Formats: structure tokens, C-alpha cells, sequence
């Protein structure tokens, strides 16, 4: 996870405009609609029978916030993703057994969500900066599976 | 394997790309090239700099191929057979790269067609690109 | 996508497997549960001990499904519609698990066909299992 | 890679019977035949047009011996597979850019090869121990992605 000062600035600048109460819930929700099997890990959230039900599920929106928060922690410690996410890594690998690939999927979904909300502002270079960050969070979380 | 609804979502969402096809395909390629440098070894002779005329023309070819794939969505293997020979037989592109460009296509679409890029459509487009990728990376000749 | 040759290899080798299909499916499952314990979380109510009657019974079911698939290789989505509904709509089995059973099925195959598990048959059976896996993890209803 | 006392025991017992001059070649060769795109990294090896050309290719046999050797290394250092493969990891990731997923595929192909040679001897327990070893090597070879 090596970001040039220029990317660090653009990533920080953009994230400043992110809606911390929504983006996370939208990304988690899209993860469950685009890759249906991920719902298996969240069967206690209630109704996930349809896209609209998933996107409108309170529990999905609430949990999304935490996810975004963690990503935020990461953006504040790109110097030590592995360390920042040591706890989550044990939760997802040792306790939940989520396959490492799903971490990558959620990461790309988030990138899709960001592109959706900022449109033309989410330029090719900015995306590149972000692909690095989500790749780091994922690899850090997969530390107990990698 | 696409559902009748996937074909409905894909034909609808792709139809809004229309004349934007060439542009969007070029943007996806560029996004791919910047976000995943590795994908560049496949175009060693190409000028990949921002704004390249080559990248622009190629995306137009990629974009039209996808338009043809959407038309023959129920007959892809026969329809994209030539592209299959190309990517699977001659180029031997590692399947992982197809997930990368697909992701860049989705990102591009999301950034241009916010209203259309709904969860459901997002889901359908992804499966459509994965089916196209399957065909282009399979040797069924 | 299977090639004409692929289909010929899959039919030939599965023909070779013959009456040992159910056993092989049972062994495949057993290797999967032992090698990738996580997969066990999908069969909580099963007795997964070595040689259990449930695992053997389930293997027969798995093999019959595959034999069915081999017999409709050109129309799998249609022929496996009910099974797809079960693994994709209902159980929502992660596709990584299909790669694991497939691998275990190939391992079992390698262990029982020292005379017929040639590289080409191995390649053809690999793609075949991938095609069955795609149908069962895809929701196309 | 943990391998109980009994596991490491059986793993060793079986590898003792493995042919150092041929297995490597069979694994690499089947990799090229089952997963054709991997042929892209061996244009300098010669004819790979048919399965017979692949399996009979001298460079494939010769190179497979080196590969089988790296695995033998891993077996004698199951407690530090990361260190053991550090060099090969640099070669494969930073120099050749071989996607991590293929290390996993070659590893399973090896397992298939082992089953082909030992037949009934390759018991589920024996395989289970070997899946731990190949996942380790694979994760180790891709470590340049952390
Ligand atoms: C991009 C990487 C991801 C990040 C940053 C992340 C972050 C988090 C956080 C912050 C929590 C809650 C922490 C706590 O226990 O207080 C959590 C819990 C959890 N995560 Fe993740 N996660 C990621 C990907 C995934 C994926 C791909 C899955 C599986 C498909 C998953 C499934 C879960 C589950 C099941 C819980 C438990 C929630 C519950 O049932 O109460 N996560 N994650
Ligand atoms: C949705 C997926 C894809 C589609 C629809 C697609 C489509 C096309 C089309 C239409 C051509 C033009 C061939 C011609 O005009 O004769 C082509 C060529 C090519 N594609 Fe793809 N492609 C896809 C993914 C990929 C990926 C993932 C790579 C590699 C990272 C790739 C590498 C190439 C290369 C290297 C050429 C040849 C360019 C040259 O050397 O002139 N393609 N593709
Ligand atoms: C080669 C691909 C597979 C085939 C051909 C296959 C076939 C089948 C068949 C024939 C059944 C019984 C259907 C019935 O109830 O009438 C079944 C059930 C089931 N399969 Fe699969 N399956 C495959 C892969 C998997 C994988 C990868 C998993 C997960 C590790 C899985 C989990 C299950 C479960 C949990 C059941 C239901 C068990 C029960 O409640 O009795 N299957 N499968
Ligand atoms: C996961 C198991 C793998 C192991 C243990 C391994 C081991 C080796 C070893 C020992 C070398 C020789 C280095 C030297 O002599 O200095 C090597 C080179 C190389 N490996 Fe691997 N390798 C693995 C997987 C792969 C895969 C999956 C690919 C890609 C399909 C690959 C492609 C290469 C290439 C291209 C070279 C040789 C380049 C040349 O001589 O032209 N390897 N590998
Ligand atoms: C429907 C579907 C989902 C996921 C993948 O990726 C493995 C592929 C796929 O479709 C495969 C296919 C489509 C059309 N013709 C042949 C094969
Ligand atoms: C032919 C083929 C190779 C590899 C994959 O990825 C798992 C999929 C695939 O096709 C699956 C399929 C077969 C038949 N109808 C629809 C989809």
C-alpha cells in the first residue's frame, strides 16, 4: 500500500465528501445483491429476498456504517493496514471463515458505489489511488487467510 | 447463466450507452491500465498514454463487440467465436484480467449512468460481463 | 463452454467411470470435508464420519446429477434447473465451494483411473465440472 | 501450514516415494494443458500445441524438476514457508507478474498428480495433509502481495 502524496491528497479530499451514513450501507447492500451467496453470512439481518428488500433493510444500513468506518481507519493508517485490521482479520478468518475473495469483491463494490455518487469526479487516476487502498484493506483482512 | 431479467436489464442499460460506446470503452481500458498496470503487458506495442488515439480506437472495438454480445446474448459462443480464438487461442489472456476490465466497465457505467446503475442492473451487468468473459477465455473450437 | 472434443472426453471417461459413479461422488465429498473442513458448515444435520451411510447416499445423488448433466451436456441450464434453484436461490452456496468439490472429484478420479485419467480427459472433466458449477451457482429462473 | 505430528509424518512418508525427475514435469505439464492461458509464460519452451507435445516437452520436464525441488524445500521447512519461497515469490510476482491464483491451480494439479501415482494410497487423510502444504506454498509464493 504505497500512495504518492498526490494520491493521498485526492483520496483524502474525495473521502471528505463521502456520506458516512449511507455509502457503507449501499456498498454492503450491493455486495449482497450482486453476489447472492454473501447473504449466507448475514441471514440474521432479516428480509433479503429482493434487491429492494436488501437495500432497504435497516440492519444492512446499520452494519454498513461500521464497514465504512473501518475503511476510514485504514485511510488514516495506510502505513499499517495489517495492524489496524488485525482484530477484524481474526473475526473474518478465524471466526467467520469468509473466503478472502469476498473481501476483494466488497472492495470493488465500494469503488463502484463511489464512482456512482461522484460520477465524472471519480477520475481514472483517483480510482487507481482507491484500488490500492481497498487492495490493502482486503490483504490486511486476509492476513489470517493469506 | 443469465436470467430473463438479466437480459432485460442488460439490454436496457447498454442501450443507453449507445453512441457513447466508443468513448466509454476507451475510458474503461484506461481505468484498467492505470488501476492494474499488469494488464499492460498485453499491449506492449500500444501507446497507452492518456488520450492515446490507439486506446480510443480500441475501446470502440471492445465497445462494439459488447454491443454484439448483448444482441446475441442467447447465442454468445457462436457470436463471439472469433473473439474466443483471439483471446483464448492466440493471446491466452489470463482470466483474471477479464475480471479487471469488467470491473472497470462497471465503474465507468456507474460514473456516467447513475440513474440506470441500480443494484439489480449492477448485478445483471456483472453476470453478463462474466458470461462474455467465460466465452472469450474458453477454447471450444 | 465445452468443445466438441471436450464433450467426447467427458462422455467417454464418465462412461469408463460407469457403475462406480456413486462411490466416487461419496469419496469426493469425504475428501472435501476432510481437506476443507469449512465446507462442513453446509451439512450440519449430516453424519460426516468416514463411511457414514448419509455421505454415501448423498454421493450417489451427486453422481446421478452429474450423469444427468453428462447426458444433457448441450442443455445443462435446462436439465439442472431444480438443482440450481437449490444451490443458488436457497442454500446460496459460495462458488469457492464448487471449485473445492470439483477438485476433490478430480482427485478421486485420478486415484481410481490410473489408466484413463489422461491429461486431456483431466482438462475436459475440469471444464465440465466448471460448467456444472456455473449453472448451479447462477440464479437464472 | 500446521500439520499435526501424524500429518507431517505421513506427508514425509509419501514424498519419499515421489519421483524427483518426473512428478514436477507432470504437474507443470498438466497445468499447461488444463489451464491453457498459463502457456503464455513459456513461449521460450518450444512446442506446446498438443497435450502430447506439452507432456513430452524437454523444457517442461527439465523445468518441472526445478519446481518439484522448490516444493521439496518447502517440505523440509514447513514452519517457514514464507521465508523459504521469498526469492521465488519475487521472481513470480515482481518479475513475471504471474497472478496468485495460478499458484493455487498448480498446487492442486500437483495433488492430482500425486493421486494419479499412489492411487488408493493417497487416502483422504493424506490428501488433507497435502492440501495444507500446497496452500502454504501458494500463499508463500504470493506473499509479495501483502
Ligand atoms: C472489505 C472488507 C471488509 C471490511 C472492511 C469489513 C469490516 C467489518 C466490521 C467493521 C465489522 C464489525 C466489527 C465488530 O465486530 O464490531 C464486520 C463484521 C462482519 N463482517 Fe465484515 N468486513 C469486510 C468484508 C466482509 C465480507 C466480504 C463478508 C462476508 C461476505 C463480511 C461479513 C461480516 C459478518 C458476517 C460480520 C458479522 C456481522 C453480524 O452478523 O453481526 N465482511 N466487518
Ligand atoms: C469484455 C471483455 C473484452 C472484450 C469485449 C474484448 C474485445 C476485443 C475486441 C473486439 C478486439 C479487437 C480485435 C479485432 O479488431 O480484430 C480485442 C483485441 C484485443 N484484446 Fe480484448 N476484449 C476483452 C477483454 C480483454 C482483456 C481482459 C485483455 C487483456 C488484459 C484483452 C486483450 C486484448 C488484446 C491484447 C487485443 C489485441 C490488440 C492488438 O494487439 O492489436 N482483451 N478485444
Ligand atoms: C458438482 C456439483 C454439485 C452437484 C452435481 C450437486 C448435486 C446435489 C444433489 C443431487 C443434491 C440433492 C438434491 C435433493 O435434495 O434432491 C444436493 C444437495 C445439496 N448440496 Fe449439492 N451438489 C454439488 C455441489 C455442492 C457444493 C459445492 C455444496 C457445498 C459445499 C453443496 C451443498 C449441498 C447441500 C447442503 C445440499 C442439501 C443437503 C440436504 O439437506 O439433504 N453441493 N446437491
Ligand atoms: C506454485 C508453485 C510454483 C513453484 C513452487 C514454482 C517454482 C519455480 C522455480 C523453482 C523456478 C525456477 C527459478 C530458477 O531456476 O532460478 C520457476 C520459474 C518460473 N516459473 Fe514457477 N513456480 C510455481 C508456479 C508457477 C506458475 C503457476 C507459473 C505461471 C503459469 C509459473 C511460471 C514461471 C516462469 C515463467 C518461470 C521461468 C521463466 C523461464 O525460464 O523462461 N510458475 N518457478
Ligand atoms: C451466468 C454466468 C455467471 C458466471 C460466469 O462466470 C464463471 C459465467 C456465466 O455464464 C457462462 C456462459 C454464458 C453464455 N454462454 C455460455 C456460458
Ligand atoms: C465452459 C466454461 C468454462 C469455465 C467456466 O467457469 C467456471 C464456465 C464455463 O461455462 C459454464 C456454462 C456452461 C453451459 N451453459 C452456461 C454456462
Amino acid at each position: 500500500v504505497h500512495l504518492t502524496p498526490e494520491e493521498k491528497s485526492a483520496v483524502t479530499a474525495l473521502w471528505g465528501k463521502v456520506n458516512v451514513d449511507e455509502v457503507g450501507g449501499e456498498a454492503l447492500g450491493r455486495l449482497l445483491v450482486v453476489y447472492p451467496w454473501t447473504q449466507r453470512f448475514f441471514e440474521s439481518f432479516g428480509d433479503l429476498s429482493t434487491p429492494d428488500a436488501v437495500m432497504g433493510n435497516p440492519k444492512v444500513k446499520a452494519h454498513g456504517k461500521k464497514v465504512l468506518g473501518a475503511f476510514s481507519d485504514g485511510l488514516a493508517h495506510l502505513d499499517n493496514l495489517k495492524g489496524t485490521f488485525a482484530t477484524l482479520s481474526e473475526l473474518h478468518c478465524d471466526k467467520l471463515h469468509v473466503d478472502p475473495e469476498n473481501f476483494r469483491l466488497l472492495g470493488n463494490v465500494l469503488v463502484c458505489v463511489l464512482a456512482h455518487h461522484f460520477g465524472k469526479e471519480f477520475t481514472p487516476p483517483v480510482q487507481a489511488a482507491y484500488q490500492k487502498v481497498v487492495a490493502g484493506v482486503a490483504n490486511a483482512l486476509a492476513h489470517k487467510y493469506h | 447463466v443469465l436470467s430473463p431479467a438479466d437480459k432485460t436489464n442488460v439490454k436496457a442499460a447498454w442501450g443507453k450507452v449507445g453512441a457513447h460506446a466508443g468513448e466509454y470503452g476507451a475510458e474503461a481500458l484506461e481505468r484498467m491500465f492505470l488501476s492494474f498496470p499488469t494488464t499492460k503487458t498485453y499491449f506492449p506495442h500500444f501507446d497507452l498514454s492518456h488520450g492515446s488515439a490507439q486506446v480510443k480506437g480500441h475501446g470502440k472495438k471492445v465497445a462494439d463487440a459488447l454491443t454484439n454480445a448483448v444482441a446475441h446474448v442467447d447465442d454468445m459462443p457462436n457470436a463471439l467465436s472469433a473473439l474466443s480464438d483471439l483471446h483464448a487461442h492466440k493471446l491466452r489472456v489470463d482470466p483474471v484480467n477479464f475480471k479487471l476490465l469488467s470491473h472497470c466497465l462497471l465503474v465507468t457505467l456507474a460514473a456516467h449512468l447513475p440513474a440506470e446503475f441500480t443494484p439489480a442492473v449492477h448485478a445483471s451487468l456483472d453476470k453478463f460481463l462474466a458470461s462474455v468473459s467465460t466465452v472469450l477465455t474458453s477454447k471450444y473450437r
